């Protein structure tokens, strides 16, 4: 009856409104019985059951049917009655029903008796914390219903350590939104879990009117990590809520916009929400027009705008589109307008950036037009040997300007004519000024040839007297000019190798830096082989930086330059690869995100990239791991060192390489079956306890084919039987991965 | 649909029974690691001249 009723609604739920009517005769009598028993049948079924949602639909639809109308059975109440008392079960289900349960039938209203409002608050704060996760899931959703402090502090915590995506995703679709829980649904945006970062922009953040609320670098926080994702889907909802919601707050007018994310400090962040808005609003990129008067009263943004246009263009091939940037003639004339209006202060900040933008547009161009690259070529010319640029507009001046001359030659010869004339001038900033000439200079030319002249010149008339300059300042930039003019003889770079040397030892820590970089370059660039006479004196330096956890930025540097040395040209990765490994898991080193973040780019790079990286690995692989266990002993030690080991265990795994000729693949040895002989060989050395334990334990972790020659197996073999000679006293699960480990040979060998 | 679930709302059911009346793991607290920083194109660039 009553009962069959809701029985029916069990298979689908078109008939639900048909069944409510009939249910609706019903009203005047067992009624609330019935439910409540159609109820506790819904508490002993799993989850998984598609049935127990319909039939709950079906209640849910029938009492707002009900409510609309004849408000004057109130059934919301009896029902939490009831089914409160389950809160506390042993049935995870009984508890995970009752939440379901309670949380949907609680939304049907809000008007509840105080009492009922308490109890059901107090029981529910201590469910959110139940042991299974699909309890949780469905208890704060029942919680979010009585939102407004306790209450909400609770939800920041779950959403912010629950080890569940799906409930911290429940808790970040149904908590408040405000300054006070803000920060954390923003955090949120770098979940580990896609759909959860997804949901920031497609769900979360929409329920904020306005993007203005926000401040300044949330907004650009925001954009940065929603259009730089990893997964194609949240990058999509993310440039989704950028080109549909946020240009509606600005009005549909993308200037505006850009005018409330500060382009000019966050230059980076802007291209490229242009770029996505556009990819996703391509129809609006034939819309845009940039007549003369665009020109003559540019912006911040204004600039950005066809810098970035411009920009796509080009890379997308949407040649018409292009023919709606200027000419170098009238570019040439823009840029000069915005040159008198580095005159005047208050718009000073403001035209650095746009003649900025100016500059990246003319790099882009491939200009034919001989008449407007002369002219080009003239006002470049004039800026640089007349006017005071900043430091960020001189290299973008002298990079364009090589761009034009024909050849390197010619901007040698030019550029040594700026710089003198701007050199005679002075006879402090001036100085400064023509050594950022010069180094802008070297940094353009890739070649001695028919340059020596140019460069003794260079040499002798500034460099070696700012190097030997007693202004700092001045001395600084002269040993940086004197690097760049090394990365192009040979000769002159080993010549000075003494120079930096000393540099790291006996100068401050910007002296340090400019040693590191100095000395990396004239490998990468002229060779290992013609500086190994300094071999040792350079991997000591670079051994030296990389151990000061003191200097964040020093010990960055020197992890990037051993990471390159090493992929780029293979330095002594034997000798740096167990240093590296240590010092990248040490924890000293834990709170420089820097370092953790060069090197979390580069293992994966060395490993995965050839099969012989993978080995050397391997080779150090004990060593370094028995190095981290001591080092670690002095919160949770033998937890982290369990992720450290799996980490090590991953990058040494043959099946994670990248892979793209090689006939001889054949008798390759396989790297975890020679890291198995590599453990045993050190078991002895090990401490017995958790040491010489836990180096057994990856013995049961390595990945061993089953297709390799029997002569494999049997040396492995060896190996362990050399390591049993020992006799040394070991407990039953070391016994027991042994025996698993021993017996797995003597069948592989038998296939 | 071809699998029943499927629920016999009449069977009989001891609610004191199923009434019959926290959890300490709880680091790394779920999120991506530090990545987008990095210009993976910085490696294979001179420190001192990057548009080598």
């Amino acid at each position: 009856s009553c009962i069959q009723i809701i029985s029916s609604s069990q298979t689908s739920i078109a008939g639900h409104r048909k069944l409510c009517n009939k249910l609706f005769t019903l009203r005047t009598q067992g009624f609330e019985t019935d439910i409540l028993r159609a109820l506790n049948i819904i508490l002993t079924v799993k989850k998984g059951n598609s049935n127990a949602d319909r039939v709950l639909r079906f209640l849910v639809t029938f009492v707002n049917y009900l409510q609309q109308k004849d408000p004057e059975i109130d059934i919301v109440q009896p029902i939490l009655k009831h089914i409160l008392r389950g809160l506390d079960a042993k049935d995870k289900t009984v508890r995970y029903r009752c939440c379901q349960i309670i949380a949907r039938v609680v939304n049907c209203v809000k008007e509840i008796d105080d009492d009922l409002y308490n109890t059901l608050k107090e029981k529910l704060l201590s469910r959110v914390l139940d042991r299974e996760s699909i309890v949780r899931l469905e208890a704060v959703v029942a919680l979010s219903r009585l939102q407004e402090n306790d209450v909400r502090n609770i939800l920041l915590f779950l959403l912010q350590n629950d080890p569940s995506s799906e409930v911290r995703r429940s808790v970040l679709l149904n908590i408040e939104v405000s300054n006070s829980t803000l920060p954390f649904i923003l955090e949120r945006a770098r979940d580990v879990d896609a759909a959860n970062r997804k949901c920031v922009y497609a769900r979360v953040l929409p329920k904020i009117g306005d993007f203005r609320y926000l401040s300044i670098k949330k907004r650009v926080r925001i954009l940065k990590w929603g259009l730089n994702d990893r997964d194609e889907s949240v990058e999509k909802a993310a440039a989704d809520m950028l080109a549909y919601q946020w240009i509606e707050n600005a009005d549909n007018n993308l200037l505006e916009l850009l005018e409330r994310l500060d382009v000019s400090n966050n230059s980076d962040v802007a291209v490229l929400a242009i770029k996505k808005f556009f990819d996703v609003r391509v129809d609006s990129l034939s819309q845009l027009e940039f007549p003369e008067q665009f020109w003559l009263e540019l912006t911040a943004e204004s600039s950005l705008l066809a810098r970035t246009f411009n920009e796509i263009c080009i890379e997308k091939n949407y040649t018409d589109l292009l023919d709606k940037m200027p000419e170098v003639v009238q570019l040439t004339y823009y840029i000069e307008r915005q040159y008198v209006s580095l005159r005047d202060k208050s718009s000073y900040d403001e035209s650095c950036f746009i003649i900025e933008q100016l500059l990246y547009i003319g790099l882009s161009q491939d200009m034919v037009d001989e008449i407007g690259r002369r002219k080009l070529l003239k006002s470049l010319t004039n800026s640089l040997s007349t006017m005071a640029l900043p430091d960020s507009l001189i290299s973008l001046h002298i990079e364009l300007l090589r761009k034009l001359c024909s050849s390197e030659n010619d901007f040698c010869s030019l550029l040594v004519e700026i710089i003198t004339e701007v050199f005679e001038q002075g006879h402090a900033f001036n100085e400064l000024r023509c050594l950022s000439y010069v180094q802008c200079l070297f940094e353009n030319i890739t070649s001695s040839l028919n340059e020596n002249l140019y460069m003794v010149d260079m040499l002798k008339t500034l460099i070696i007297p700012a190097v030997r300059s007693h202004d700092l300042p001045i001395r600084e930039k002269g040993l940086e000019c004197l690097s760049l003019v090394c990365l192009l003889n040979a000769d002159l770079a080993f010549e000075n190798v003494p120079l930096y040397l000393h540099c790291y030892e006996k100068g401050s820590v910007v002296l340090k830096c400019t040693a590191i970089r100095t000395l990396t370059d004239m490998l990468i660039q002229h060779g290992k082989a013609k500086f190994t006479e300094y071999e040792d004196a350079i991997s000591s330096i670079l051994f030296e930086a990389l151990g000061e956890f003191e200097n964040a930025e020093l010990q960055t540097l020197g992890a990037e330059a051993i990471a390159k040395l090493l992929v780029i040209l293979h330095y002594r990765d034997e000798l740096f690869l167990k240093p590296l490994i240590i010092q990248y898991f040490e924890p000293n080193t834990v709170d420089n995100h820097a370092l953790r973040q060069v090197l979390g780019y580069f293992f994966p790079v060395y490993a995965f990239g050839a099969h012989e990286n993978q080995w050397r690995i391997a080779t150090i692989f004990c060593d370094a791991l028995l190095s981290l266990l001591e080092i670690y002993r002095d919160d949770d030690v033998q937890l982290s060192i369990g992720h450290i080991a799996q980490q090590m265990l991953d990058w040494t795994d043959n099946e994670k390489l990248y892979e793209r000729g090689d006939d001889y693949i054949a008798l390759n040895h396989n790297v975890h079956l020679h890291l198995a002989n590599m453990i045993f060989e050190s078991l002895p050395n090990a401490s017995e306890g958790k040491e010489r334990k836990f180096m057994i334990s990856l013995l049961g972790k390595l990945k061993i084919p089953t297709d390799l020659p029997s002569s494999d197996y049997q040396r492995t073999k060896r190996k362990l039987e050399t390591y049993e000679s020992h006799g040394f006293t070991m407990d039953s699960t070391s016994l027991s991965i042994l025996a698993k480990f021993e017996r797995m040979l003597l069948q592989n060998e038998e296939a | 649909r071809e699998l029943d679930n499927a629920i016999d709302f009449l069977q009989e059911v001891d609610v004191e029974a199923l009434f019959t009346p926290k959890l300490s793991h709880w680091h790394n607290r779920c999120l991506l690691p530090d990545d987008y920083q990095y210009d993976s194109k910085r490696l294979l660039q001179l420190f001192l001249k990057p548009k080598m």
